[PDB]
RNA sequence: GAAACUGCGAAUGGCUCAUUAAAUCAGUUAUCGUUUAUUUGAUAGUUUACAUGGUAUAACUGUGGUAAUUCUAGAGCUAAUACAUGCUUAAAAUCUCGACCCUUUGGAAGAGAUGUAUUUAUUAGAUAAAAAAUCAAUGUCUUCGGACUCUUUGAUGAUUCAUAAUAACUUUUCGAAUCGCAUGGCCUUGUGCUGGCGAUGGUUCAUUCAAAUUUCUGCCCUAUCAACUUUCGAUGGUAGGAUAGUGGCCUACCAUGGUUUCAACGGGUAACGGGGAAUAAGGGUUCGAUUCCGGAGAGGGAGCCUGAGAAACGGCUACCA
């Protein structure tokens, strides 16, 4: 039977999955920035060694 | 050139049904890996068809437009 | 009936071992599935754990990969021509890994016609001209293309995965197997 | 002659492209077993095919490393070595010579005679009795 | 046996739980969980045989179903949940936080900590590897997988994990001069500083550790847990500070305080 | 809340020592050689919906058979986290096929494809350290001359490792049609939109409980047991089948190998092994079915469904007594 509880459960499930995806994207972006910064500084050190 | 392939004499009659059937299969939403493989197959059999029969399929695609 | 236990064998010194314990389920074996060309029959097998295995009792189509151009197409299987382990499989047309088989040549021929515009829109002409340098292929493969049946080797295990995928013989592979043929 | 059997011998998943034809020599894959064991140049530049070779096959050297004296080399690509040791009897406070024969797979990259000293490494079960593989000769 | 076992004899139970050999015939079998069976302290033993808050198993169950016990900030209701090394046990109604740290004798000790210390734990980096979709992750000693680790973090390092969010706050590299805690062998529970790390390829690495008293001992690398720099541990230590002390002096100071 | 369906357990525990002489077992190794219910942690915008069927039945109503059993026949009903189906959710990027304009150094509307799972083929997974010239394709830039810098790569002692990419493939999976408690927030005032704390499921990875196999050393008496194994696999190679997987485990073709006076092989054992027990001054000798660990069994052989896990026996099927 179609009842408000089922609608609420469906909506909550959708919202959960969307929020999970957004959180994973944010974490991936932050990791990418950290990697880029480390990569830049090590390249600078290699330039200094030369 | 397949053993079970349609004979040339009967190719005229059967082929319109075959072409229109593949048209319906081509309209499946190519949405899951099995379904996507289905859409690839229906387009891959076109070269087997003679060019006049390849042409009519394109006409069928453009009829709705 | 079939078991893979090693106790029933003689020892390296040749001693006849005594019977330690009754057979355990975790050294079982199952009857061979002699795959053969024909209309598809596959039946699932419940194996150890929740995993499942596919048994190809019959199969007549397989995904074969032309390695030189890095392409792969589905193709009907014509028949088994040579098998290294035993010739009785060749006689009975049983499909197993490493069996040399003949496959239809049409889909590959269509793909090569379209991709290079050679035989064995401006955009099409541009693409064909750009790829024209790579058009040449081995003579042995082209002769088979003329015949319409290509020699291939099965790289899948039909009795396990339920597939008969493979690849087209080339170069020294093709020369050696032609000599054996 | 390498191709001396009914089936073709090839390194699995090592593909030589006929179209490119970059080099006359067929592409050959090799690995270093570790533990400071040097991969012989014969294996690097050889033409044999052996799935059980430690440097060119699909076998890894892990676990115990033993040494022995070759006692038999009459079979194909395997040998039988003899390991001798002293077992202690406490009642008589004295030792005894005991020996055990170990069958070891030897890759064709090595040439071993009856009497030389061979260092071997444990690998996965190759056959009914072979669980070791020769990794150094002397 | 035709399958996994579900019973544990008292004599076969870990010695360090300190269970009466005549109380019964069976001992609590730790269920599957973060820690191994032999290196874990089930909550029943902690609540009954250590804190003495419950008099029998049923009362422990009654406490747990009331949801008053939290492990690493999460409520647990299993009597045989395998709490282990560096685990935080929180009792809100009684208002205590405990950290499961071995004493010098080699036994889990009731060590009370403050809330700010209970907010975080330490984990030895057991593995680092790229997961699916090219996402790096680190597996610690307690089965925690943390994605997107700091690239400098490697195996044998220590990571300070915040319980509320389960993310790395800081980390310590495994190097000479670092403060370490022994989690195995007869030197279990001792504390010292690394001196040298002896490596054997294809074998078990050995580490030399010097205590504050200048005594030296060698232990396999698997039993070493970096806990900070010398003189600056990142966690509060139990009484005795992980120093092994002889038997004669044990007589001596017992008499002195008595 | 009886009954029944569904889920889980019944493979734990308890008992006995029949068989078993490098077998079990003790210590010590390995899985880069594989399965793993469950716990724990991560992990899925890529898949009529105000929510699909009997392709369906139990319990139940009613009509019956048999001397007899935890036997059940026909007919009538009705459910799911059972069974079977099936959508609905951002943007961008990349790769193909490309109408047409135009012959360029070309451009290009558009049409497609991309998560996961399986199978195959191919590609990347760099490096001991420094500089040049050309052929072809061909991209950024300026001061139209020539210039072009910081250019991306983890782990192991070691890998075809982790991971990623290209092309297809699938009687082919998964990607929530489930349930409890409570009624908060927005407003365009609609039973409009949104939203809290939990339970149960689900792909993959890791952890844990485990399983399987495995490396070295170690067993009482017997030489009046000296040669054994190999026709019907014994040793090893190649290919396949099967296995969760390595492997003569099995198949086909090959060679003639493998153990042995450092005692093989065969025979005896009132031989389950060990932790231990007794005695002794020490060396030793003997006992150990028996409170724990490990192995095997359920009268004797043989074969199996289910399930993550059984060759189960207080599960099933034959034969023997
Ligand atoms: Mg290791
Ligand atoms: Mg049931
Ligand atoms: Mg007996
Ligand atoms: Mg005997
Ligand atoms: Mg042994
Ligand atoms: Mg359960
Ligand atoms: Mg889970
Ligand atoms: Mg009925
Ligand atoms: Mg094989
Ligand atoms: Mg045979
Ligand atoms: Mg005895
Ligand atoms: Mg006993
Ligand atoms: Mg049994
Ligand atoms: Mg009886
Ligand atoms: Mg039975
Ligand atoms: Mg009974
Ligand atoms: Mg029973």
């Amino acid at each position: 039977l179609v009842t408000p509880q089922r609608l609420q459960r469906k909506r909550h499930q959708r919202a959960l999955k969307v929020r999970n995806a957004q959180a994973q994207r944010e974490a991936a972006a932050e990791y990418a920035q950290l990697l880029a910064k480390r990569l830049s500084e090590r390249k600078a050190e290699k330039a200094e060694i030369r | 050139n397949g053993s079970q392939s349609i004979k040339a004499e009967d190719e005229k009659v059967v082929m319109p049904y075959v072409l229109r059937i593949f048209f319906g299969r081509a309209q499946v939403p190519p949405t899951s890996g099995q379904k996507r493989s289905r859409k690839i197959a229906v387009i891959s059999v076109l070269p087997n068809f003679k060019k006049p029969y390849i042409n009519d399929f394109l006409s069928l695609a453009s009829e709705r437009l | 009936g079939i078991s893979r236990d090693s106790r029933h064998k003689r020892s390296a010194t040749g001693a006849k071992r005594a019977q330690f314990r009754k057979k355990r389920k975790f050294e079982l074996g199952r009857q061979p599935a002699n795959t053969k060309i024909g209309a598809k029959r596959i039946h699932s097998v419940r194996t150890r754990g929740g995993n499942k295995k596919y048994r190809a009792l019959r199969i007549e189509t397989g995904n074969f990969s032309w390695a030189s151009e890095g392409i792969s197409k589905k193709t009907r299987i014509a028949g088994v021509v040579y098998h290294p382990s035993n010739n009785e499989l060749v006689r009975t047309n049983t499909l197993t890994k490493a069996a040399i088989v003949q496959i239809d040549a049409t889909p590959f021929r269509q793909w090569f016609e379209a991709h290079y515009g050679q035989t064995l829109s401006k955009n099409a002409e541009r693409k064909w001209a750009a790829r024209a340098a790579s058009a040449k292929i081995e003579s042995s493969v082209e002769s088979q293309f003329s015949a319409g049946r290509l020699y291939a080797c099965i790289s899948s295990r039909p009795g396990q995965s339920g597939r008969c995928d493979g690849y087209i013989l080339e170069g020294e592979e093709l020369a050696f197997y032609l000599r054996r043929l | 002659t390498v191709q001396s059997e009914r089936a073709f011998q090839k390194q699995p998943h090592i593909f030589n492209n006929p179209k490119v034809k970059t080099s006359k020599r067929t592409k050959r894959w090799y690995k270093n077993a570790g533990l400071g064991f040097k991969t012989p140049k014969t294996a690097i530049e050889g033409s044999y095919i052996d799935k059980k070779c430690p440097f060119t096959g699909l076998v890894s050297i892990r676990g115990k490393i033993l040494t022995g004296t070759v006692v038999s080399t009459k079979m194909h690509r395997t040998i039988v070595i003899r390991r001798a040791y002293l077992h202690y009897i406490p009642k008589y406070n004295r030792y005894e010579k005991r020996h055990k024969n170990v069958p070891v797979h030897v890759s064709p990259a090595f040439r071993v005679q009856v009497g030389d000293i061979v260092t071997v490494g444990q690998c996965r079960p190759i056959s009914k009795t072979v669980r070791f593989n020769v990794v150094k000769v002397s | 046996a035709r399958g996994p076992k579900k019973h544990l004899k008292r004599l076969a139970a870990p010695h360090h739980w300190l269970l009466d050999k005549l109380s019964g015939c069976y001992a609590p079998r730790p269920s599957a969980g973060p820690h191994k069976l032999r290196e874990s302290l089930p909550l029943i033993v902690f609540l009954r045989n250590r804190l003495k808050y419950a008099l029998n198993g049923r009362e422990v169950k009654a406490i747990l179903m009331q949801r008053h016990v939290k492990v690493d900030g999460k409520v647990r209701t299993d009597t045989t949940y395998p709490a282990g090394f560096m685990d935080v046990i929180t009792l809100d109604a009684t208002n205590e936080n405990f950290r499961l740290v071995y004493d010098v004798k080699g036994r889990f000790a009731v060590h009370r900590i403050t809330d700010e210390e209970a907010s975080y734990k330490l984990g030895k980096v057991k593995k680092v590897q790229l997961g699916k979709k090219g996402v790096p992750y680190v597996v610690t000693h307690d089965g925690r997988t943390i994605r997107y680790p700091d690239p400098n973090i490697k195996v044998n390092d220590t990571v300070k994990i915040d319980l509320a969010s389960g993310k790395i706050t800081d980390f310590i590299k495994f190097d000479a001069g670092k403060l370490v805690y022994v989690t195995g062998g007869r030197n279990l529970g001792r504390i010292g500083t690394i001196v040298h790390k002896e490596r054997h390829d294809g074998g078990f690495d050995l580490v030399h550790i010097k205590d504050s008293l200048d005594n030296t001992f060698v232990t396999r690398l698997n039993n070493v847990f970096v806990i900070g720099e010398q003189g600056k541990p990142y966690i509060s230590l139990p009484k005795g500070k992980g120093i092994k002390l002889s038997i004669a002096e044990e007589r001596d100071r017992r008499r002195a305080q008595q």
